[PDB]
């Protein structure tokens, strides 16, 4: 019944509502992706801060769609529930058909072709939501990071950032990654996307959650205690 | 007996040179003229191009 | 303390010797005016007489001849004749007629009007620049193209080309862009002229195209000058009816603010400043570059820039050793300069509640819960979408 | 043609907000206000009807209180017929997971279905959002009590405590002072008459515009009661406060 | 009406006679003060009762063009208002924007009311030294502050 | 709003007009065909140093014999990309033999008519758009190399060349000088880069561009990132013998 | 032919509240009066009869109907709604009641299913 | 013959346009090929843009 | 602090207290127009400033009888007759006169109708835009040549083809490309009298008051031999035929229709050359283009790439600039750019040596230029929206 045209083309060479997609975004909370060279780091700050409020029970904004493959999410998070179950879906469906896990690259189109396939039929709003998907290849030490677009775009990146404030952290990134020379070990690259968040949530360790993925299904997130230890660190050689 | 129609059909020039030519009496009235600012010059206006003309 | 003093007593001596000075040689010493001052003045008064009826002239004929019209009604075909010059008389211009046979004895006559009270201005703003410090580069293109011509007529000619022309400012809004305007008026010191765009749409009809061509002629006349339509933006929802605005109030006004700015007329020295916060629905054909040079893009200051920002409000509230400056400045995460005005504003009057004139750490960390819970109420969002 | 007359609920705005999805949120705050309270030794839901005529037979209605199966409770606020959609829909729902697993539904599933319904009517198919909004109260093996709220955008975050209706942000800080971790359910039995005699807009509070009810872990041999009280119970409580 | 009266005698009239209380604590002097509530309440008749005490001129302006002769419409008139209230300061400028006339022109434009009192804001906020020293104030009153434009 | 229905009282259906603004905003792609090799070579049009060059793809492999470099939204692309694909694969379990070049390009240019309002059961699976263009190249028996066209209007032509994309105006100029019925491969692989050297951006670098042929022998095949390198560096040494 | 009001003719308000429920009441205001007394052991519904002439017989229309032989209904508004509420109403509750427990259904069940045809008269386009 | 749809203002239109292409020239006599294409330069006509679909 | 409180309430009585002496005293102190040789007048004006060749009361004849019939501005009619020795050729109807104030009695007919003066001051006094300051070479520049200057400068070579002259001629196109700067030019080079009006001052509250003023301003044209009357911003005055049925279009299309039946006009116009500078031929009236009044119609064009080349001879010469700035290199670069914004790249360099500190303005400060400019104006397409058309 519904099917009313909302990719009315602008005159100019756009589409109106693909633009505001790209706006509700911005809106949203902030996430971080940075790659080593055996590890990714997907950090994301949490306004679930306020007193009496649980964490335990409330949904990380880092969510598991497979053993290997992690997706972090900014935007409507309403949404966000939606393409974490088509991920999901897919995943297993997968299996049943050709076997072995999904390679990080699939599941990348996968999930973008999910979110053009919105802007096609006229009954349906476009999400607004870019994503990070990272995950390691089947029975491989390859990091891969991966970020889509409410467009239905996608690309591989070294590290990248999205939701607000994304241009204070990628003006960080430019000078601190080096492009030639990863962050070489797990604890050297959490100590990166850490200083990168501390940018934006303007200190504290209970705000921002950190989750590592490695090689052979390693998903792992650090505890508050862990949090503050390299924020203290990081106080002392700052300071210093 | 009023003219219409598209423009470029000598509406007012044939009018102008048949008018003229058979010497019957030919006043110039513009409509844009009738139209005025004052607050009955305009009936005043239409009266006196009557009167004129029944003389 | 002492160097205002100095300088108050110093015109006050100046001031004092030159009115007695110049009051006893006007009713005392007479030799080069005396005996030619007393003929010229007599002869001027005598051959005029009293009174003097005002007219307003509608023509001028080159044979020495005039038709005025007085303002009561009965027309006169007046004389040019004696103690005149015709380099005043023109259009408009109000003359001297004799009661009895009216002939114009001279001109002298410009009478003010509260038409051109309200465009003029009387200001000197108590502001000048840094008090508006940070976002330090925004203020160094507006002095390039409005102070920088006048003060060095030397290197526009150096380089040659045409001199630069207007400014536009818009951006996000708590970016200062009033008081932008309202320091580079005080620090040229040329004669600024200022309008809100608001008041160029009006019930009459058609009544908006006459104003704006006023205030050009006004403008032109005291050039150089700087106006400033403050809100421009405002153009594109006042109304009062749908034809007091709609389409045609609106293409009224566009039409008007094009010729005053670039047309045939071949306007003389009006730089133009406006503040606005909609660049999306002014005319296409000023946000052609060629008129307008250099616009101006203002977004919310960072953390650093902030850090001087609060400072220049803080020291006018008392100073203490409690007072954490910097974690103010910290927490808020690119917040808008608006706010950091309404929470030392916010501090003295929690101060004042009390009955306590010593503004501390206390007030200022209570100042920022007040100034944080207005426009956190007003987002009714809640759970995020 | 047919276009103009489309409101489209759907479209983003130019600040990429639902629009639609924000007047909701309104229709929320003009209903009765509802309190969550998440003690260990207990749940304690507390909420005030908005209705107060005198012919109102209290002790026959429930409607502010819903069961929907013997370990979880809702509050609700909004419109009530909207509710009784979605409050069935649940019900469904919890059993059809009975059916399959012969365990019962662990409350996060039942909240997040819940949650996943409401989204749907605001992606498409220029349906008008529910105004509505519930306090969800549960009881598992997994995580303990859980106290949870979903809103009418579809989207759902856990608690310590939280409010809904009228007066949100005049509650939360009543709640903010008051609440310490360790209560009872006696003592948080008392907060939540306390919290709501305050915001009351109505000068009295009456054991009649309230609405109690209790899930708690003292049934003994490790077992969970829930319990409505009766409109003469809460009055009982009344007095025990010292309300009256 | 207690609590009310003592509000406004504090932000009104303190920081006109004793501006030294006011240039200590380092507050920038009192604007706009939006009057609002169900008509009825005494809206306008709390400031008359001000208006007695401080000694200002009670200029109630209203959108009412009887009273204006001079140039005969107060769409532009915003010099002149200021320079008779400068003249014969102190005054209470009482600009009751009605903002309640429909959803024709309120919702159209923000009304025709808040017109006319956002050009005497923005110039009266800086003109000449009266800026921090205005003894002309900016008195608003409306039926609730949420209807007025969102830039005021 | 505009119907997609509706017409614009010229005789024009407001929406094709704006699909074909959308090619121009997106990045060059040239294509010349010759007689010895059809060359495609498009800008990448990297945004940050951070993100990595290769993973983006705007060359793509249609079948073994049918390569294909698109322009505009790479989104709206990826449905057209992968219904193409079907139908040459469709053909060669039909018929066990090369689809045309042609023909794919018809298919394609039908799908693309699509946009329609979707009336009664009838399947328009879109209601929009399909702003992007392709050149289709291939080489089949029937006629040589060929090289087609597409648009979003459902509308193709064959061309010996052709520009599109950001500066397809100064491309369009320098091939009708440039371009010849002599050219060999060799030739116009360096003739393709000298003409996207002039409207890129950005220095010539293979960091920014791709480069593909389809040669009877090989198939379609996308040069090495070395090979291209090395390309660009003997363009300057001729360059500089001038 | 085509339906083309598939979407929601029903939606809130810029100040919240849905436009068209509250419309409706105002219609019902307008209407016949009519009263209900709960006793110990009775209701007592009552309508006066409001016609045209006295050439219009009111006998034949009835106000006051039964659903099942135990609730009987009666009602305010518009005259031609209520004509069809009441048959919607004792058909599905036989449909949901009469088949799947013989008895006629308790008297909470049944204005429950009532509640839901008119929740749902404002969720479909 | 090689005009329709003119209004008799436009064939003023063309019979001028023609003379003025034998002042161009410097000619005395306005040819019959001048009024032939002067037909060109004044129809109420410059095509609003080339073809790319009809 | 104390010791200088005592000092900040001086500070405040002493400022106010000079001010007020000081304003009173200077006056104009009598200072009247005339200077030294107005005492050379006073003997000659002396005499004639008592004869009542002044004042005239003037009037304006309503009817000539064959004596006459005169009615003052005053509103009270009188029948009076010739003076001292006028030819009864100069009486004219409609036509004011003078009158002896007493006994009335024409002395001295005066020139008509005193509505000119709102039109005497849209007249420009020669501008300053010479005509070579127009951008290329282009033939388009020729034919505002071969329509308004070569037929008056010699009517022989139009006299003997037969032709009437082409009178109008229409400039139309995307802004940038100087209408206003070609119709400048053109009365630099001419000197033929230019008479420019602005469309949208026309406009008023009560309606046909933009009828008087239409009139008259065509009359003072049809006096003075060899015009041109430009009429800018034609849009508003100048709309599509239509009729809402319920706003206030009625006012604006009274003013079109009083433009419409002068121009064509019972007796045609008069060595009147047409000039329009309009934005847009889109929404312009049926009436005004249809062909016999426009004549030969030249949209100015968004300059080519040798067009751009061209014009960045004229703008790149002025400014100083080292030798060898090829005038190619800095127009590729640039897109698809009008003249008005490449006028902008020489103002951007202007302002870039100064910061810089260079007395020279090179080919490197170009080069930087150019990018920031190009981004910068380029960027948000004002409304980004227009259409509303559908
Ligand atoms: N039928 C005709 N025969 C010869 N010449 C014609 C004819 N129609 C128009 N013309 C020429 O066109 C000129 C312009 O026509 P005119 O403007 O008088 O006509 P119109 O119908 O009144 O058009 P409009 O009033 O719309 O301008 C005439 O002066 C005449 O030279
Ligand atoms: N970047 C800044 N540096 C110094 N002071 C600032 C800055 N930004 C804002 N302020 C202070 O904030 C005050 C309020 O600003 P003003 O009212 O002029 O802002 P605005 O941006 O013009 O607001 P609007 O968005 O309503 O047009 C200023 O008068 C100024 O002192
Ligand atoms: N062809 C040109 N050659 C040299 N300079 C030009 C040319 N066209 C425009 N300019 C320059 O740009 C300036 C401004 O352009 P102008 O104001 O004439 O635009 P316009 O064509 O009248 O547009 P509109 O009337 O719609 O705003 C001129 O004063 C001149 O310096
Ligand atoms: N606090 C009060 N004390 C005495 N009279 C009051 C008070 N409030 C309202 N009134 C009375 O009610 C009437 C309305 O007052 P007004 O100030 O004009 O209303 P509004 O808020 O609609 O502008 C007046 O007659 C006034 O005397
Ligand atoms: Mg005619
Ligand atoms: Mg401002
Ligand atoms: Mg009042
Ligand atoms: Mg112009």
């Amino acid at each position: 019944g519904y099917d009313r045209a909302l990719s009315i083309f602008s005159p100019d060479g756009h589409i109106f509502q693909v633009e505001y997609a790209l706006e509700a975004v911005k809106r949203g909370t902030c996430a971080v992706g940075v790659k080593g060279k055996n590890c990714v780091v997907l950090g994301c700050e949490r306004r679930s801060t306020l007193k009496l409020q649980d964490t335990r029970i409330t949904p990380s904004k880092v969510s598991k769609i497979d053993s290997h493959v992690v997706l972090s999410f900014s935007g409507l998070n309403a949404d966000s529930r939606i393409l974490i179950e088509k991920a999901r879906v897919e995943a297993q469906s997968h299996r049943l058909t050709l076997e072995d896990p999904v390679t990080v690259e699939y599941l990348t189109r996968y999930v973008a072709g999910v979110q053009q396939r919105y802007t096609q039929s006229g009954g349906v709003r476009p999400f607004g939501v870019s994503t990070l998907i990272a995950g390691f290849d089947p029975r491989d030490d390859e990091p891969k990071l991966y970020q889509t677009e409410p467009s239905g775009i996608y690309s591989s990146w070294s590290a990248q950032t999205i939701g607000r404030n994304s241009k204070t952290v990628r003006e960080f990134l430019e000078k601190n990654y080096d492009r030639k020379e990863p962050p070489a070990t797990v604890e050297e690259c959490v100590k990166l996307t850490v200083r990168s968040l501390l940018e934006v949530v303007q200190t504290g360790a209970k705000n921002i959650e950190i989750t590592v993925v490695k090689p052979d299904s390693d998903i792992v997130a650090l505890s508050s205690e862990e949090i503050n230890q390299y924020v203290t660190q990081i106080e002392q050689e700052k300071q210093e | 007996a009023l003219m219409y129609g598209p423009p470029g059909t000598g509406k007012t020039l044939l009018a102008r040179a048949c008018a003229a030519q058979t010497n019957a009496t030919f006043l110039k009235l513009a409509a844009p003229q009738l139209v005025q600012m004052y607050i009955g010059e305009g009936a005043k206006l239409v009266r006196d191009a009557f009167a004129l003309a029944k003389e | 303390t002492r160097c205002k003093l100095k300088l108050l007593r110093m015109e006050r001596i100046k001031d004092h010797l030159l009115l007695e000075e110049e009051f006893v040689s006007n009713s005392e010493i007479l030799k080069p005016f005396e005996k030619k001052q007393e003929e010229e003045k007599k002869q001027l008064e005598e051959i005029r007489g009293n009174p003097l009826s005002i007219g307003t002239l509608e023509e001028i004929i080159d044979d020495d001849h005039a038709i005025v019209t007085s303002p009561t009604m009965p027309d006169y075909y007046v004389s040019i004749l004696s103690f005149v010059d015709k380099e005043l008389l023109e259009p408009g211009c109000s003359v001297l007629l004799h009661h009895k046979t009216m002939s114009i004895v001279g001109v002298l006559q410009d009478d003010a009007d509260p038409m051109v009270s309200v465009m003029k201005m009387d200001k000197s703003p108590t502001e000048s620049y840094s008090d508006i410090g940070g976002l330090e580069s925004q203020i160094q293109e507006i002095k390039e193209s409005v102070e920088l011509p006048l003060t060095h007529p030397e290197l526009y000619e150096e380089m040659g080309i045409k001199p630069p022309k207007g400014v536009i400012l818009y951006g996000a809004p708590g970016t200062g862009k009033t008081l932008l305007a309202k320091a580079v008026a005080n620090q040229t010191s040329a004669t600024f002229l200022r309008i809100v765009g608001s008041e160029l749409i009006q019930k009459y009809l058609g009544d908006g195209p006459r104003l704006c061509r006023q205030i050009f002629k006004v403008a032109g006349e005291n050039a150089p000058s700087i106006v400033f339509i403050d809100e421009i933006d405002a153009i594109g929802t006042k109304r009062y009816d749908s034809n007091s605005g709609g389409e045609r109030e609106i293409q009224r006004t566009m039409l008007e603010l094009l010729n005053q700015l670039d047309g045939f007329d071949d306007r003389g020295d009006v730089k133009v400043i406006m503040a606005t916060n909609k660049i999306e629905t002014l005319d296409p054909a000023l946000i052609r570059p060629g008129r307008i040079d250099r616009k101006i893009l203002f977004e919310n200051p960072d953390l650093s820039t902030k850090k001087k920002i609060l400072g220049i409000h803080t020291s006018k509230m008392n100073l203490s050793e409690d007072v954490n400056l910097e974690t103010l400045v910290t927490t808020k995460d690119d917040l808008s300069g608006a706010d950091i005005q309404a929470m030392c504003t916010e501090a003295g009057l929690l101060a004042l509640r009390e009955r306590r004139m010593q503004v501390t750490a206390e007030d200022f960390k209570q100042a920022k819960e007040r100034v944080m819970k207005n426009k956190v109420e007003e987002n009714l969002e809640g759970l995020y979408l | 043609g047919s276009r103009r007359y489309d409101s489209r609920t759907t479209i983003f705005s130019p600040e990429g907000r639902l629009y639609q999805v924000e007047y909701a949120l309104e229709s929320i705050s003009h209903a009765g206000t509802a309190i969550g309270i998440m003690a260990s030794d207990g749940i304690v839901l507390a909420a005030e009807r908005k209705v107060t005529s005198t012919l109102l037979e209290q002790d026959t209605s429930t409607e502010k209180l819903y069961k929907l199966n013997d370990k979880i409770a809702v509050a609700v606020a909004g419109l009530t017929a909207d509710a009784e959609i979605l409050i069935n829909t649940a019900r469904i729902h919890a059993q059809n997971y009975l059916k399959t697993y012969n365990e019962d539904i662990p409350v996060e599933i039942l909240v997040r279905r819940l949650s996943d319904i409401k989204q749907g009517y605001t992606q498409h198919g220029g349906l008008r959002p529910f105004g509505v909004s519930f306090i969800y109260a549960g009881y598992d093996d997994r995580y303990g009590y859980q106290l949870y709220t979903s809103n009418p955008s579809g989207n759902y975050t856990g608690w310590k405590a939280i409010s809904v209706g009228a007066n949100t942000s005049a509650a939360q800080t009543l709640l903010q002072m008051d609440y310490k971790d360790d209560m009872k359910v006696d003592d948080a039995i008392e907060l939540a008459l306390k919290t709501l005699s305050k915001t009351t807009d109505s000068s009295a509070l009456t054991y009649d515009r309230l609405e109690f009810a209790t899930i708690r872990k003292g049934a003994n041999d490790g077992e969970v009661y829930q319990k409505i009280f009766k409109p003469q119970e809460i009055k009982d409580i009344l007095v025990k406060t010292g309300i009256t | 009406l207690t609590k009310q009266i003592k509000e406004i005698k504090e932000v009104i009239e303190l920081p006109v006679k004793h501006p030294e209380l006011f240039e200590s604590l380092g507050i920038a002097q009192p604007k706009g003060v939006i009057l609002y509530g169900p008509p009825g309440t005494g809206k306008t008749l709390l400031a008359r009762a001000v208006a007695h005490h401080t000694d200002c001129k009670f200029i109630r302006v209203s959108g009412a063009e009887l009273v204006q002769k001079y140039i005969g419409e107060g769409s532009r008139m915003v010099r002149e208002l200021f320079v008779m209230a400068r003249e014969h300061a102190p005054s209470i400028i009482f600009m009751d924007e009605i903002d309640s006339i429909g959803s024709t022109r309120v919702e159209g434009s923000g009304g025709g009311d808040s017109e006319v009192q956002r050009t005497m804001l923005e110039l009266l906020n800086q003109l000449d030294g009266f800026e921090t020293s205005k003894n002309i104030k900016i008195i608003m009153a409306t039926n609730r502050l949420d209807i007025l434009d969102p830039a005021l | 709003d505009r119907g997609v229905s509706t017409f614009s009282p010229e005789g024009r259906l407001f929406q094709v007009e704006y699909s074909l603004e959308a090619i121009k905003l997106g990045s060059t792609a040239i294509g010349i065909a010759t007689k010895e090799g059809v060359v495609l070579g498009v800008e990448k049009r990297a945004t940050s140093p951070l993100l990595e060059s290769d993973s983006i793809e705007k060359i793509v492999e249609i079948d073994r014999h049918i390569g294909c470099a698109m322009s505009g939204l790479t989104a709206d692309a990826r449905s057209m990309i992968e219904h193409a694909r079907t139908a040459a694969v469709t053909h060669n379990l039909y018929y066990d033999e090369d689809i045309n070049v042609e023909s794919l390009t018809q298919s394609v240019c039908d799908l693309a008519l699509r946009f329609g309002e979707g009336a009664s059961g009838e399947e328009r699976l879109m209601s929009r758009p399909f702003g992007v263009a392709l050149l289709i190249a291939g080489h089949d028996a029937d006629d040589g190399y060929q090289l087609f066209h597409a648009e979003p209007s459902g509308t193709f032509y064959r061309y010996n060349a052709k520009a599109i994309g950001s500066g397809s105006e100064g491309a369009q100029a320098e091939l009708l000088n440039e371009w010849h019925s002599s050219l060999t491969l060799k030739e116009a692989e360096l003739l393709v880069l000298k003409i996207l050297k002039q409207v890129m951006e950005e220095k010539l670098d293979e960091n920014n561009a791709q480069l593909s042929c389809i040669t009877k022998q090989d198939g379609f095949k996308i040069y090495d990132n070395e090979k291209t390198a090395e390309l660009i560096k003997e363009l300057k040494e001729k360059e500089a013998a001038e | 032919m085509t339906d083309r009001y598939s979407f929601s003719l029903t939606t809130f308000s810029p100040s919240g509240k849905l436009g068209q429920i509250d419309y409706a009441l105002t219609a019902v205001k307008q209407g016949v009066t009519s009263l209900g007394i709960k006793a110990t052991n009775g209701v007592v519904i009552a309508t006066e009869k409001k016609s045209s002439s006295p050439l219009a017989m009111s006998e034949t229309l009835s106000k006051v109907s039964l659903l099942t032989p135990d609730i009987g209904a009666v009602y305010s508004g518009m005259g031609p709604d209520y004509r069809v509420l009441v048959d919607k109403s004792r058909k599905v509750a036989h449909t949901s009641y009469k088949r799947i427990y013989g008895e006629y259904p308790p008297t909470k069940l049944l204005v429950s299913e009532v509640a839901k045809i008119m929740q749902e008269a404002t969720q479909s386009g | 013959r090689s005009t329709d749809e003119f209004n008799g203002a436009q064939l003023k239109a063309v019979t001028v346009e023609a003379g003025m292409i034998a002042l161009r020239n410097g000619q005395s006599s306005v040819k019959h090929e001048d009024f032939v294409e002067g037909i060109s330069e004044v129809q109420a006509r410059k095509s609003k843009s080339v073809s790319f679909y009809a | 602090a104390a010791p200088y409180a005592a000092k900040l309430k001086q500070t405040e009585n002493d400022l106010k207290d000079i001010e007020a002496r000081i304003k009173e005293k200077a006056g104009v102190k009598e200072s009247d127009t005339g200077l030294a040789p107005s005492h050379l007048w006073d003997i000659m004006g002396d005499r004639q400033r008592l004869g009542e060749e002044h004042p005239l009361q003037v009037a304006r004849c309503t009817k000539i009888i064959k004596k006459y019939v005169i009615n003052l501005k005053q509103i009270a009619k009188f029948v009076v007759g010739l003076g001292e020795r006028v030819s009864p050729t100069d009486i004219e109807e409609g036509m004011r006169v003078g009158v002896d104030r007493s006994k009335y009695n024409i002395e001295l007919p005066l020139p008509p109708r005193i509505d000119p003066s709102v039109t005497m001051m849209t007249v420009e006094e020669k501008p300053d835009v010479t005509y070579s300051d127009v951008g290329g070479c282009k033939d388009q520049i020729e034919k505002l040549r071969e329509v308004v200057e070569l037929p008056l400068l010699s009517p022989e070579r139009f006299a003997t083809l037969g032709i009437d002259p082409p009178k109008g001629i229409l400039l139309y196109g995307p802004p940038g490309t100087g209408k206003t700067l070609c119709a400048r030019a053109v009365a630099n080079r001419t000197d033929a009298t230019f008479i420019r009006v602005i469309g949208s001052e026309l406009v008023q509250k009560y309606v046909g008051e933009g009828a008087r003023m239409v009139r008259e301003l065509f009359e003072m044209a049809r006096t003075k031999k060899a015009c041109i009357i430009f009429f800018d911003e034609i849009d508003a005055v100048g709309g599509a035929r239509f009729d809402d049925g319920a706003g206030g279009d009625n006012e604006v299309q009274r003013t079109m229709l009083e433009l419409i039946t002068q121009l064509d006009g019972f007796d045609p116009r008069g060595n009147i050359k047409v000039m329009f500078a309009t934005n847009r031929p889109n929404t312009l009236d049926p009436a005004l283009l249809r062909p016999g009044r426009i004549d030969r119609k030249v949209e100015f064009s968004l300059p080519d790439l040798e067009g751009r080349a061209n014009i960045f001879r004229i703008h790149s010469k002025s400014m100083s600039v080292e030798r060898g700035i090829r005038w190619e290199l800095i127009s590729r670069l640039c897109p698809n750019s009008t003249g008005a914004e490449l006028r902008s790249v020489c103002t951007e360099a202007g302002m870039f040596a100064i910061r810089a500190r260079r007395k020279v303005a090179t080919e490197k400060d170009f080069l930087k230029a150019v990018d920031k400019v190009i981004s910068g104006y380029k960027k948000f397409s004002s409304t980004s929206r227009y259409m509303q058309y559908n």
